[PDB]
């Protein structure tokens, strides 16, 4: 039963051209008519933002199932949610939210079914424009460090509070993004990798001593001679090597060096670089720390295994390692976990559901076997001196559940300790099931389709897709309350397609869909709808599709080249210009997975799926006469600092000029419009602040599908 | 714990499964 789509007529506004900048790329002229949209402060700039954002209005202001959207995502997401608890000394430590909370609070307990009490919130800071992503536990359980946000940036400042009385102390850490802070069991201090004061280079691994102020911070290592390079780090759980990771980029390689904290004369102050010993010394392969005995290391690798593999050596005979779990040869080892002092606990993705492994640390012998229903399993905090695992539960139609698994007292059973419940929502009237649909060259790409029960194949229902494909980043059906809202009150199906690019199926499935080989993404995607065409789930033109950065590339590349099969477009902060990604703030370290267009051979992949580089009429190819682009919402924060707005900008300029306004009658009726998210950095919106974002994409979607409201 | 996924292009501790 099909409901009117848009018929207001636009005003696309005016969008000036620089007609003389033109760049050569190897005997390639390309012309960048909109470069001046990469200055954000100039008041042209400004000004497309305030006629953007007046040209969306006007459309979303015609979507009259927004308000509806709203009210039931707000409904079915106030439910209470309780985050995986973690130990230290004995106090546990978890994040809640009651339902409707900006942000998530921080609580500490005396015991798992004791009376929390809040160590910080958020929401009393700036309505909890943002919540923590920092946040670390002393040894002891005495002290808390967390990041602060101060204004739009990703610099985050470090600050710590005493558990006992909830008083700040007065050291204040600054020029940190991601860092972690790393207590040593002496809960003098703490590790953490800071940028040296004033751009994000030359990181530092540093030590900072409580009660003192951040010049006084002893310096472990930098490497000014490779600025670029990037730094995690991590303490055994006995407290007795500092392990510092160097990364290079987005690829999963690392080197490990290894600092012995118990041979120091007089500690960290004897540093008042450090003689780290180098056990892996190039970017060959990834290595994370599992456990050790002494200098005997246990490590996750994917050095000569794709799918990853437990490895162990001795530092003091550093060229001998010994595969201690061989690789799978069908199984990815997404991660693993030491526990119980002498076990492992190891999480395989295995056609992209998991599965629980027990396994004895010392032999790696298998103990017991969990395999997870379809969803995902992550947030595995427990350490190897703990005998009580916890982890959380998700997927599409099960909004959170925290298990427990006592693996001294019964190791085969899964307990609920925590279990989240929507509101008014009747799981057992949906269903999610696995399909596996060819690509072009034949590859076997895994979907996930969410339905109502006994719905019709007849081809009538609207359909929403999401990919990423990219990065190894493995996309796993996880809750979503707007999801469900989709599928009950707009009779939806959701598709979940886990292309190449992504690790799913290991490195060779990354490598498949990167690079050279970045269009299998693409296919793969496409051919993921045209199966959800074929079955008779929907028709070209109830299709909508949606990702977010790489994934938005993901969404601005399919609509250039199958216009035809999609009936809606959201892409959420994109990566829109692949000539120029590497130029602006954090770009430079995706030309692993995409290249860079400073060399030929690469420039010659990057042109031929460069958002803003393909937009054509296809009205203009022969047989294609009544095609036009979906309707598009191209959505960015203001100030996304990890993937700058200039992306959609350009992307949105070119939509508009070379499908709307270069034409006096044209037949391009769909609206291309971008939602521009005011006094918003790229980090955790709040709350509502998110829920008034997918309200708006939904109701958009729903007008752009021609899709009833059904309730 | 800190923040993971940092250096990749890609979107969402968030506070709600929106």
């Amino acid at each position: 039963m099909a409901t009117s789509g848009f018929s207001k007529p636009l005003h696309y506004p005016p969008v000036r051209r620089d007609e003389t900048v033109v760049d050569d790329y190897f005997g390639v002229k390309v012309a960048d008519p909109y470069r001046w949209l990469e200055d954000p402060n100039s008041e042209e700039t400004k000004e497309f933002v305030d006629n953007q954002e007046k040209l969306a209005n006007s459309v979303l202001e015609e979507c009259e199932l927004i308000d509806k959207f709203k009210q039931k995502i707000i409904d079915f997401v106030n439910f209470p949610r309780c985050g995986v608890p973690f130990r230290r000394a004995n106090k546990y430590f978890h994040f809640y939210n009651s339902g409707l909370q900006a942000q998530n609070v921080f609580q500490m307990q005396d015991d798992l079914d004791g009376k929390p009490e809040v160590l910080y919130d958020p929401n009393l800071r700036e309505g909890g424009r943002s919540g923590l992503s920092l946040y670390s536990v002393s040894e002891d359980a005495k002290y808390f460090a967390f990041g602060i946000h101060s204004g739009l940036t990703e610099w985050v400042t470090i600050k710590i509070l005493k558990t006992e009385d909830r008083s700040y102390l007065p050291d204040t850490l600054e020029w940190v993004k991601f860092s972690p802070a790393i207590w040593t069991h002496d809960n003098k201090g703490f590790f953490y990798c800071p940028y040296p004061p004033l751009s994000a280079v030359n990181q530092e691994a540093r030590y900072h001593f409580l009660g003192t102020d951040q010049s006084e911070d002893i310096l472990l290592w930098r490497d000014l001679e490779n600025p670029a390079h990037h730094l995690k780090c991590q303490i055994t759980d006995d407290g007795k090597y500092f392990l510092l990771y160097i990364l290079d980029g987005c690829d999963d390689a690392n080197k490990v060096y290894c600092l012995d904290l118990t041979k120091l004369p007089n500690g960290l102050e004897s540093f008042r670089s450090a003689p780290f010993m180098k056990l892996i010394d190039s970017f060959d392969a990834s290595y994370t720390a599992i456990a050790n005995d002494g200098s005997v290391f246990t490590f996750q690798t994917n050095k000569d295994a794709p799918r990853k593999k437990l490895v162990r050596v001795d530092l003091n005979n550093p060229s001998v390692w010994t595969d201690l779990v061989p690789e799978s040869k069908k199984d990815l080892l997404e991660s693993a976990h030491a526990v119980n002092e002498n076990q492992l606990i190891l999480r395989y993705l295995s056609d992209v559901k998991h599965v629980l492994e027990i396994r004895d640390l010392e032999s790696g012998a298998l103990q017991h076997r969990l395999p997870i229903d379809i969803g995902s399993v992550d947030g595995i905090t427990a350490r190897r001196r703990d005998s009580v695992v916890f982890f959380k539960f998700t997927s599409i139609l099960t909004p959170g559940i925290v298990y427990q698994c006592d693996l001294k007292n019964d190791p085969t059973q899964l307990k609920i300790f925590r279990e989240s419940v929507v509101p008014d929502f009747d799981r057992s009237e949906f269903e999610v099931k696995q399909v596996f649909v060819p690509s072009k060259d034949g590859t076997k790409i895994p979907i996930f389709i969410a339905a109502r029960k006994g719905i019709s194949l007849d081809g009538s229902h609207p359909c929403e897709m999401h990919g990423y494909g990219g990065f190894g980043i493995n996309m796993m059906p996880t809750f979503s309350a707007s999801r469900i809202v989709f599928l009950k009150h707009l009779g939806g199906v959701f598709c979940l397609a886990n292309i190449r690019g992504g690790g799913e199926y290991g490195e060779e499935w990354h490598k498949a869909g990167f690079r050279d080989k970045k269009q299998n993404v693409f296919d793969d995607f496409i051919s993921a709808a045209e199966y959800l065409i074929s079955s008779g789930y929907t028709k070209a033109r109830r299709v909508a599709i949606e990702g977010g950065a790489n994934g938005g590339l993901l969404v601005a590349a399919c609509i250039n080249q199958r216009p035809d099969l999609f009936g809606c477009a959201e892409a959420n902060c994109g990566v829109m210009d692949m000539l120029r990604f590497h130029k602006f703030t954090l770009g430079y370290l995706w030309t692993g997975d995409y290249g860079c267009s400073d060399k030929e051979e690469e420039f010659k992949w990057l042109i031929k799926y460069s958002p803003i580089h393909n937009v054509r009429r296809p009205w203009e190819q022969p047989g294609n006469e009544e095609t036009q682009y979906p309707a598009t919402m191209i959505l960015t924060a203001d100030h996304d600092d990890r993937v700058v707005p200039l992306h959609s900008f350009k992307l949105l300029a070119t939509m508009q000029h070379v499908l709307c306004t270069s034409l006096e009658d044209s037949p391009q009726k769909n609206p291309i419009i971008a939602r521009i998210q005011r006094k918003a950095a790229h980090y955790g919106r709040a709350t509502m602040t998110q829920i008034a974002e997918v309200a708006d994409r939904y109701g958009f979607m729903a007008k752009a599908l021609e899709a009833p409201w059904i309730d | 714990f800190s923040a993971s996924y940092s250096s990749k292009p890609i979107q969402t501790n968030a506070s709600a499964p929106v």
